[PDB]
């Protein structure tokens, strides 16, 4: 059984930063990518990125450029998501998610249990 | 448990002995011979298999729930004690002179 | 007249023991009980019941307990060898006895120690605090580990569980593993329902010492196995019938700390117990353990006299693993005081609990062995387990004079037992895939028909020979096989029969050979009894085969 | 070659107790059953017990229980039979056996010196 538990209820003001723990488990977590995801009530959920936590490679998604890093240590099995220059439109609730298949990225079929930001 | 018999056999050099040992039991009977002050090394097993190192003199045969050693041409090195054994119990010996 | 034909294919087998290989079925699963050469198994693909087949078994002489024996010792060991040594561990420990804040005495057998060990960094050193029990410790107050001056201690990987898993033991090509499915069957003698699979049930290596655990159960009554009862030393298995069920816990909350001991080497420990200092203990059930007892008694009688006073004491010594029930719970291993089951005295003719007291150990010399010891780091959290008593280790008191009464004891100290109970009914056979017959030509699944007689049982072969050719032992295994395939191919070859599966020579049957005037020997007889009937001659049969062809071949070319 | 090494002739008053060691070599000493035996002289002899050193198990004579214990190192492959509550019937010659073939103890084809004690 794959388990992604992430740390959250966090809160934040315009301009700072937040940064989100999510510590994996029932997979070997170096060879699977993991996939950061922006789940806003309303709008269009937002794929902020993936993390690939053996080289440590990631892609974040063009609007938030600049704005995301992404971190692993593999050693604790955890990933974290740093989002700076919060603003009012960055409220959501953010989930690590991992791919049914380390083959495919996409099909995400574990999530976290979600980290809700109200900013 | 076994009965062996006679207590004491009186016996000269180059006779054949018969030592007998009955038993209520079914199981393996090893004879053991005990020379004077040295331990009882096996004699036979199984009721008729040689030990290594003994001599072809000592030999089994006996039909039903009963077992007779048979010790032909005795040496110099022989009429020590004999025991019977049946999974773990002895019976009470045979002293051969 | 009769003349000697060869059949190539035939279902006949020897007790001829060899190498199985391990399936097992398909992450967290793979650091448990794994070395990743298991390969995944299938559903049971293959169950072929051999009807009139009788077959002889014998479970204390075979190769499959040794062989788990072995395999199971070397996956504890695979297991253990990618993970932290505790070289750096064996240190003094000054070592006091856990404090209440009041003047009592040592609670739970715990010492709280402390030592000086080493570090990430080779220059510092860091004085840790670690809660080992009085088992884990000699005093040398300064104790000791218990096993830092007989062997090399090493520690568990964190990652890895003891959980048993089902293990399936499958027959290399050219072999078959027989199974008995008689019911009562005392794993010895003949067999009267006898099937053939590629493997077993999945026999989980459930690592216990008195009464075993997580078994197979009797299908109809509690079944006593012994290769000889009367034979003190013979441990007696007892196979239950219904299970009896045994709740363990170590009520202790063990909160668990962690150090570096060296660059990727991270020790585990006990740092501290929240709550009460309580006792680990097993709640057998009564009313099914004062069954289950009465059960065992009457089987016994049934292999002692019927008159008879049977007693059950506590065991009468040997190390913990023997005098105590050993077993993993949850990554603890217990050592149960078993003398709250056996203290009962059987004469022939209510919901309350058997509370066995149980000490905890983490430094665990499991199979006894020389040089080697394990540590098991602690579980942090209370520990529960319900598991299934399925039979028993017994052993019974010698010098039995007065034998209107006799003494049963627990057994244990040899691992193999807990297989045995688990591979009674299993055995592997060798192919012999070679067989001669009388005929007067003169020129269903794998081992189906076995039990056919011959002739019928003569136009199966092809799935016979179909089943052949289907680390280093294993490796050594498969060329055994192809070694033996190609010397009854070459075998044929020199009788000019390698393609012709059936065939027909001019070799004369001698009527010494159980000649039975032919009607015997297809319509009555099985494979397997003809070929024991004639196992003395078929090295003659074979000479006079390679003359006759070498003459025929000489006087045609 | 297969020798059994008995420390032996001691002397005890009735109600003290005794230890005779037992130091085998010439196989390995986890896979082989060892046995007690006290030859009385002039009483049937008794087998006081077998011990079976990989897991130390034990099985005393009957007649012996409460009285008699074996313990062994197999570091030092020795066995050690301990006696209690010594009477003036355990006067004997104490042997230290090993069988023919350790799948039967009972045939025993190995004995040490032996290890008279007076009582
Ligand atoms: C634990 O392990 C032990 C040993 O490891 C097992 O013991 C064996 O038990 C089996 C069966 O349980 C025994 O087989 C039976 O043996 C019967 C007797 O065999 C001995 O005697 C006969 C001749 O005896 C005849 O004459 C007697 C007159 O005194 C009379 O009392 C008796 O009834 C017979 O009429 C011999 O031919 C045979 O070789 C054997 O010899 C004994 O004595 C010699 C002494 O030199 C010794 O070497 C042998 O080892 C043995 O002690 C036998 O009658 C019986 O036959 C049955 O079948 C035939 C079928 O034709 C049938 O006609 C007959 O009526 C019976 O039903 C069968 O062969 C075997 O002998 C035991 N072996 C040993 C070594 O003890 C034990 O069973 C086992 N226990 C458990 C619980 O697993
Ligand atoms: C005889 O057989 C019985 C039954 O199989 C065994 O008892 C089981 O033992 C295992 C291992 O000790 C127990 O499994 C452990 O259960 C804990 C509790 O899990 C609860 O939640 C899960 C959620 O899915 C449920 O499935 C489960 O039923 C419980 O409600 C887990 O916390 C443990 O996981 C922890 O350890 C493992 C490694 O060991 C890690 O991978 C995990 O991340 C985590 O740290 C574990 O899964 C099982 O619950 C027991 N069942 C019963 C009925 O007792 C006996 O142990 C066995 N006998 C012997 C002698 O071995
Ligand atoms: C084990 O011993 C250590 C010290 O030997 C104890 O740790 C101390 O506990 C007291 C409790 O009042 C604290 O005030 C100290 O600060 C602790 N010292 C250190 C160095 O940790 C520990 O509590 C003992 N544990 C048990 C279970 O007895
Ligand atoms: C390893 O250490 C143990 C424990 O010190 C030794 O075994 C015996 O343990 C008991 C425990 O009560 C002591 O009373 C004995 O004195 C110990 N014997 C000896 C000879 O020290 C064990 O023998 C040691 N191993 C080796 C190979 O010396
Ligand atoms: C298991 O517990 C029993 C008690 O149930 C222990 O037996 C006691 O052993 C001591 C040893 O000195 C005796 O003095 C007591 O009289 C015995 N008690 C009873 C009630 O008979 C036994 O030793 C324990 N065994 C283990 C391995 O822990
Ligand atoms: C610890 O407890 C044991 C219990 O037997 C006692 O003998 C010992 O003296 C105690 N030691 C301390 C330091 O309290
Ligand atoms: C640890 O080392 C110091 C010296 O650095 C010494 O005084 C102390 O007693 C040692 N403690 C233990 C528990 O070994
Ligand atoms: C074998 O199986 C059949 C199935 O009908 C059963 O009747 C028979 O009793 C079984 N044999 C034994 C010896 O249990
Ligand atoms: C029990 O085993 C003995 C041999 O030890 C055998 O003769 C007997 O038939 C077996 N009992 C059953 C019920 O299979
Ligand atoms: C224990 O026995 C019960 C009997 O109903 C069974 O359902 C359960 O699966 C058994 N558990 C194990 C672990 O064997
Ligand atoms: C075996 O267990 C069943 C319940 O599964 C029970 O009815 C039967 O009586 C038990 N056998 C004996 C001999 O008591
Ligand atoms: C054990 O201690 C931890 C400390 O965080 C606590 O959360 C946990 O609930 C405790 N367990 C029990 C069973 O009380
Ligand atoms: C063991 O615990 C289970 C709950 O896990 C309970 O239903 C069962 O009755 C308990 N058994 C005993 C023998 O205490
Ligand atoms: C319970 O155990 C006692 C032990 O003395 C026995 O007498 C009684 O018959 C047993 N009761 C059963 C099996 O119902
Ligand atoms: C077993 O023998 C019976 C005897 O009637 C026969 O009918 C049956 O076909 C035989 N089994 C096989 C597999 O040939
Ligand atoms: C048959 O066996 C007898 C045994 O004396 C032997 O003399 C004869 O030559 C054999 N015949 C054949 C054809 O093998």
């Amino acid at each position: 059984q794959v388990q992604l538990v992430q740390s959250g209820g966090q809160m934040k003001k315009p301009g700072e930063s937040m940064r989100i723990s999510c510590r994996a488990s029932g997979y070997e977590f170096i060879d699977c990518t993991l996939n950061w995801i922006r789940l806003a009530p309303g709008k269009r959920p937002e794929w902020m990125g993936w993390l690939k936590p053996r080289g440590g490679a990631v892609n974040y998604a063009r609007p938030l450029q600049g704005r995301v890093t992404m971190t692993r240590d593999v050693y604790s099995d955890t990933a974290f998501l740093e989002l700076r220059s919060l603003t009012v439109d960055d409220t959501a609730v953010y989930f690590c998610t991992r791919g049914k298949n380390c083959d495919y990225n996409w099909d995400f079929e574990h999530w976290g249990r979600g980290t809700p930001v109200i900013v | 448990v076994l009965t062996q018999s006679p207590g004491t056999l009186s016996l000269s050099p180059g006779e054949t002995a018969i030592i007998s040992c009955r038993t209520s039991q079914y199981g393996s009977l090893a004879w053991y011979q005990q020379r004077p002050g040295q331990a009882p090394r096996l004699v036979i097993y199984s009721g008729s298999t040689r030990a290594a190192g003994i001599p072809d003199r000592f030999s089994g045969s006996r039909w039903g729930p009963d077992y007779n050693l048979t010790i032909s041409n005795l040496e110099s090195g022989d009429f020590g004690v004999y025991y019977c054994q049946q999974y773990e119990f002895f019976g009470q010996g045979t002293k051969v002179q | 007249n009769l003349w000697v034909t060869v059949y190539y294919g035939v279902p006949v087998w020897k007790d001829a023991e060899t190498t199985l290989f391990c399936a097992s079925d398909a992450t967290e699963k793979h650091n448990v009980w794994a070395t990743h050469a298991c390969v995944p198994t299938d559903p049971n693909p293959q169950e072929i019941h051999l009807e009139n087949v009788t077959e002889e078994f014998n479970m204390w002489k075979n190769n499959m307990v040794e062989q788990m024996h072995e395999d199971i010792i070397s996956l504890w060991d695979q297991s253990l060898k990618p993970c932290v040594k505790l070289t750096p561990l064996c240190v003094t420990l000054q070592c006091t006895n856990v404090t209440n804040n009041i003047t009592d005495d040592m609670r739970g057998e715990l010492k709280n120690c402390s030592f000086n060990m080493t570090t990430e960094l080779r220059d510092k050193k860091q004085k840790v605090y670690s809660l080992f029990y009085r088992l884990d410790v000699v005093q040398i107050k300064e104790y000791r580990l218990i096993n830092c001056n007989t062997s090399a201690i090493t520690q568990a990987c964190p990652k890895v569980s003891f959980e048993p898993i089902p293990i399936h033991y499958c027959a290399p090509a050219g072999f078959a593993i027989l199974k008995c499915k008689d019911k009562k069957f005392n794993g010895t003698g003949p067999c009267q329902n006898v099937s053939t699979v590629q493997c077993t049930h999945g026999i989980k290596p459930v690592v216990s010492t008195q009464l075993l655990l997580n078994g197979s159960l009797a299908e109809e009554e509690v079944i006593i196995r012994s290769e000889n009862i009367t034979n003190n030393a013979k441990n007696i298995l007892v196979q239950l019938n219904t299970s009896v069920q045994i709740n363990c816990t170590r009520p202790n909350n063990n909160t668990v700390k962690s150090i570096r001991i060296g660059p990727g080497q991270a020790f585990y420990y006990t740092g501290d117990i929240i709550g009460d200092i309580r006792q680990a203990h097993c709640n057998v059930s009564k009313a099914t353990w004062n069954e289950t007892l009465g059960k065992v008694v009457k089987q016994l009688r049934k292999h002692f006299g019927n008159n008879t006073i049977i007693r059950f004491a506590q065991s009468s010594g040997g190390d913990l693993e023997v005098t105590t029930h050993s077993f993993n719970c949850g990554g603890e291993f217990f050592y149960c005081n078993t003398s709250g089951l056996f203290n009962s005295t059987w004469i022939s003719n209510s919901n309350d609990s058997i509370t066995l007291p149980c000490r905890i150990k983490q430094i665990i010399n499991m199979w006894q062995r020389i040089g080697q010891a394990m540590y098991a780091p602690p579980i942090q959290g209370v520990i529960r387990c319900v598991s299934n008593i399925t039979g028993l280790i017994l052993t019974r008191d010698g010098g039995s004079t007065n034998s209107t009464t006799e003494t049963f004891r627990p057994g244990g100290g040899d691992m193999r037992d807990n297989w045995r109970s688990e591979l009674y009914k299993y055995k592997v056979v060798k192919i012999e895939p070679l067989g001669v017959a009388p005929t007067r030509c003169k020129r269903l699944g794998f081992l189906g028909a076995a039990g056919s007689t011959m002739g019928a049982a003569s136009m199966t072969l092809t799935v016979q020979a179909r089943n052949l050719l289907s680390g280093i032992k294993q490796l050594q295994a498969r060329v055994l096989a192809v070694e033996h395939y190609l010397r009854d191919q070459q075998l044929l070859g020199i009788w000019g029969c390698s393609g012709k599966l059936i065939c027909c020579t001019n070799v004369p049957w001698n009527s010494s050979w159980s000649n039975r005037n032919l009607s015997e020997i297809w319509d009555n007889m099985t494979w397997l009894q003809w070929d024991k009937e004639i196992s003395n001659y078929t090295q003659i049969i074979y000479g006079l085969l390679e003359e006759s062809q070498n003459q025929q071949e000489k006087n045609e070319q």
